[PDB]
RNA sequence: GGGCCCGGGGGGCCACGCGUCCCCCGCGAGCGCACGGGGUCGGCGGCGAUGUCGGCUACCCACCCGACCCGUCUUGAAAC
RNA sequence: GCCGUCGCUGGCAGUCGGCAGAGCGAGAAAGAGAGUGGCGCGGACGCUACGCCGCGACGAGUAGGAGGGCCGCUGCGGUG
């Protein structure tokens, strides 16, 4: 056997958002597919940011 | 929309049947049957359907018009075909691929036009 | 006549025998279907040697050959004529089970059916 | 339109030539070797002519087809691989079978087949065993050879030659009602001339070596205290 | 899909792939060995009549 | 028309061509040139000992650079300064081998996990053996299995590492890119000695296992690998 | 070119 | 020994073009064979309808090795 | 060899078809780019993207935690 330690192998970031709107679902797909097919990390920080909980992105002011 | 109602139906349809491990879709003009959104037979706004003709021999094709999409009484256009089983499966592929209309559905509907003929040839 | 299927693999199972519950022998209030011990001095659960053995992950079916027959198809249950033109174009690679309810009435008029489609049914000579 | 030439290196080892490829260049004198730069017919009909198209659609297609498979090269059909063969076994060399009919009979090796069989033929007159063909990892080679090379073995001796043939007599209606049985295996006049032909020019040789009819006419079989490793046959 | 790896010790043409010198290096010490096996072979066939 | 772009397409897979053909020849005449390399390197360490036995005089050989170290204990009950040291060595497994290159902060390592590894001098022949037979890459960060040199190109080709044999030179001639082609080179797993340890639990000198069996390294690899 |  | 074994006067080279300037003195086609990105045979033989073929599982039985009764508190339970 | 987890925050909307041209595994940051002057009507599968596919490494576990259950029980709104 190997002497490994398993604490921290399962990365916890979030694969996909937990919500189930069907307009945000459709956002995801397009981005996701932008994020893998361009070399632009735009796309794959906006889909990571698409998956963040409404916490994590919190609103802006106008000012 | 299609991505839109398919996004929609996926799940919570009324055609879709989920049991054995298995899922397939009772949709009128669901070729191959199967819950898909590729197959699925209205979603889009062009589909294809291979239906047996009423009487013994033959085999209608259900195309979905574009002008009508809110009207389902004028909406699909129904064609039957009691010909021999090569030129059955010669016309469907013309009224496909020369019309160039939902061309990735064409090996499925001749693949279903000759489950048809089969299923209505005389059985041994 | 059978109707045979796409392609017939070899079927090969890690296991055949059933998981029996520990101490389902010396008692009748104990079943056969399995229960995971979790008692402390429990020897099933240590693993340790010629004892019961535990229904672990690793005798997991093949993929490409699982939830299918002997006879190289997967199954399906048929409540009626109508839930047959849905496994029509899974002809060689599904079969049908019509249901225990069904009546000799309409399970006779949908053997008659797969027959026509081609489908095959695991128990046609069910109830006549 | 140049005539065909065999390999101009001999093959010192399989895979590898004799010569080395600057050598291989100068032996084909390349130096002075630059280079540089259906389906329609038509037919008459009784009107006009018609486009007969050859290979037309398929009028059925099955519900579901297997996918293509990936390519090997390393695979080779049985009638093109090469026959192997012991050196212990030459024309001549006596043998034992052990799982035909014949069990425990020696028998005169003649040759090996192109399938890979080996021909042989023990005297029918001593042991009764015509032209047929063996499995050589199934005979015992004794060591003990007799000339044979001054035998003109027939070429007509093929495999096909000695490719069973099924009897085809399941039945039929004609059978059914002056019932045969499923008949038997006639041993042709061919088969008979040819044995009786090379029985003729073996035999003259095996009466030659003293004793040897009777130890070929004899049955090889263990004994008490017998065991194929300690014995060299 | 996963390339199964085979023995560049025991494949000639695999020992070919990653390294084409090993081609000359080993039809030398072939011809080498043939040639110094047919010299030992000619001095112990000098000596059967050399001692006698 | 098309005509143009089939030219095109056709002279790219002709450059394409030609670009493989000076690359095979590259390698084919690099390998030559390590032929003659260790065929020197072989030479003049027998005469670098001839002329010290002319003169009576003794040659000492250069202290050895390369180390061939393998674990021949298991996981269970080793100290935590054992621990992280066969774990920066990369030998987090029973009979798993790594070259190391030696110094004083590395004999003084092989010295903390002695009882825990079996180390020595490699042969050419053992290296060869080891590259080619139990030779994978971690790239990635995947062990992948080295089939063809534009695995090892395409990763260690900034360091004029491309092919299997400039590997091999490397690693053997301890070169300026040593700790990028070990670090490249994915722990060798063997298999249990055939034949058998003579005893796990003591040192080489003690008619044993562990500790360093310089020139006798090949003879366990050998019967390892 | 050479081989021309 | 090293320097392309510096330079002058029988075997192996992944060397073999013409036209110079100059220091050192961008496409040739075919045709096959294969230690070449994981097995194929374009190889076979025997029997098979009232006594035989298959059925791992499931019923009983036989034999070899293993095998202490579960829950529990406990540093520790097969525990007197 | 098979099952599963983890990682690659991997790949696939390119099924781009007589309005066609079928490619992005290859050692070397970037265009199979534009223009500007010297017959036979033919081509498997896929894609419930919450889907499918490819690669490696890994797989103990009480107390405890988390997830996934097309595991099961009874009733309610829909729907078969
Ligand atoms: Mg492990
Ligand atoms: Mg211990
Ligand atoms: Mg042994
Ligand atoms: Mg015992
Ligand atoms: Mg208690
Ligand atoms: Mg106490
Ligand atoms: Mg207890
Ligand atoms: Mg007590
Ligand atoms: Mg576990």
């Amino acid at each position: 056997g190997v002497d490994i330690r398993h604490n921290k192998d399962r990365k916890v970031r979030r694969k996909e958002p937990k919500s189930q709107d069907i307009y945000l679902r459709l956002l995801v797909k397009l981005y996701r597919f932008l994020a893998r097919r361009t070399n632009s990390t735009f796309n794959q920080v906006v889909l990571k940011r698409l998956f963040m909980s409404r916490t994590n992105r919190p609103p802006l002011s106008l000012s | 929309s299609a991505h839109l109602q398919w996004m929609v139906v996926r799940n919570c349809s009324s055609f879709l049947i989920k049991r054995n491990k298995q899922t397939y879709s009772t949709e009128p003009n669901n070729l191959k049957a199967r819950n898909s959104f590729r197959y699925n037979g209205l979603i889009h706004r062009k589909t294809v359907g291979v239906e047996p003709a009423a009487d013994g021999k033959g085999v209608v094709v259900v195309m979905k018009r574009r002008s009508g999409q809110r009207k389902p009484a004028t909406s699909y256009v129904r064609t039957t075909i009691n010909k021999n089983a090569r030129a059955t499966l010669s016309s469907i592929r013309h009224m496909i691929r020369k019309n160039k209309y939902h061309p990735d559905l064409r090996m499925a509907a001749i693949r279903r036009a000759s489950a048809i003929l089969r299923s209505q040839k005389p059985v041994m | 006549a059978a109707l045979r299927p796409l392609v017939k693999p070899k079927i090969v199972k890690k296991r055949t025998k059933k998981f029996i519950r520990h101490q389902s022998d010396r008692y009748v209030k104990i079943k056969r279907n399995w229960r995971k011990p979790r008692g402390i001095d429990n020897r099933v659960r240590r693993r340790f040697k010629g004892q019961i053995l535990m229904p672990n992950i690793g005798y997991g079916s093949n993929k490409k050959t699982k939830h299918m027959l002997p006879s190289g198809f997967r199954k399906f249950l048929v409540h009626n004529v109508k839930e047959l033109e849905v496994l029509l174009m899974c002809n060689k690679s599904y079969c049908a089970e019509i249901a225990h309810n069904v009546s000799s009435k309409n399970r006779k008029a949908i053997v008659e059916r797969a027959a026509q489609l081609a489908i095959r049914v695991t128990n046609p000579n069910a109830r006549l | 339109k140049g005539k065909p030439h065999c390999s101009r290196n001999p093959v010192l080892v399989r895979g590898i030539g004799r010569y080395s490829r600057s050598a291989m260049y100068s032996r084909k004198a390349l130096y002075k070797r630059k280079y540089a730069a259906l389906a329609t017919v038509t037919k008459p009909v009784g009107g006009g002519t018609r486009v007969v198209k050859l290979r037309k659609m398929p009028r059925y297609y099955p519900t579901e087809d297997v996918p293509r498979k990936l390519l090997s090269h390393g695979k080779k059909p049985f009638s093109q691989h090469v026959r192997k063969l012991r050196a212990s076994i030459t024309p001549g060399t006596i043998l034992i079978i052990l799982t035909g009919r014949h069990r425990g009979k020696r028998v005169v090796f003649l040759k090996q087949l192109s399938s890979g069989l080996l021909l042989v033929t023990g005297p029918l007159s001593l042991n009764r065993v015509p032209l047929r063909r063996t499995h050589q990892k199934f005979v015992i080679a004794t060591s003990t050879k007799i000339d044979i090379s001054g035998v003109k073995i027939p070429k007509h001796l093929t495999d096909a030659y000695f490719k069973k043939k099924k009897l085809r007599k399941p039945r039929h209606q004609e059978g059914e009602i002056f019932d045969t049985e499923k008949e038997k295996y006639e041993i042709t006049e061919q088969r008979k001339v040819d044995q009786k032909a090379v029985d003729s020019q073996i035999l003259p040789k095996i009466k030659a070596v003293p004793q040897l009819q009777g130890y070929l006419r004899s049955v090889f079989a263990l004994t008490n205290g017998v065991y194929p490793h300690k014995l060299v046959f | 899909r996963r390339v199964l790896k085979k023995n560049p010790l025991k494949n000639l043409r695999i020992m070919l792939k990653l390294n084409p010198y090993a081609k000359t290096m080993r039809r030398n010490t072939i011809l080498r060995q043939a040639r110094n096996h047919k010299l030992r072979v000619e001095r112990a066939a000098a000596a059967l009549a050399a001692k006698s | 028309n098309f005509a143009e772009l089939k030219i095109k397409r056709l002279r790219k897979k002709f450059a394409q061509k030609m670009l493989r053909k000076a690359r095979r020849k590259l390698i084919y005449e690099k390998a030559k040139h390590y032929h003659k390399e260790y065929r020197q390197m072989y030479r003049t360490e027998i005469r670098m000992a001839r002329m010290a036995r002319k003169a009576g005089n003794f040659y000492v050989p250069a202290e050895p650079k390369l180390a061939f170290v393998i674990r021949i204990r298991g996981i269970n009950g080793v100290s935590p300064k054992v621990r992280k040291v066969l774990q920066l060595l990369r030998l987090r497994q029973i009979f798993n081998g790594t070259f190391v290159k030696l110094n004083k902060a590395s004999i003084n390592m092989l010295r903390i996990v002695e009882p825990y590894i079996a180390w020595g001098y490699p042969n050419l022949k053992s290296v060869n053996e080891l590259i080619y037979k139990r030779g994978y890459g971690k790239i990635n960060k995947k062990r992948i299995a080295l089939t063809d040199n534009t695995l090892i190109a395409r990763s260690l080709g900034k360091y004029n590492i491309i092919c299997m044999e400039d590997l091999i030179h490397e690693i053997y001639t301890v070169g300026k890119h040593f700790k990028e082609a070990n670090n490249f080179l994915w722990p060798f797993k063997l298999s249990s000695p055939r034949g058998g340890m003579k005893k796990k639990t003591t040192h080489f000198v003690e008619g044993g296992d562990a500790g360093n069996r310089e020139d006798q390294i090949n003879r366990l690899i050998r019967r390892m690998n | 070119r050479g081989l021309r």
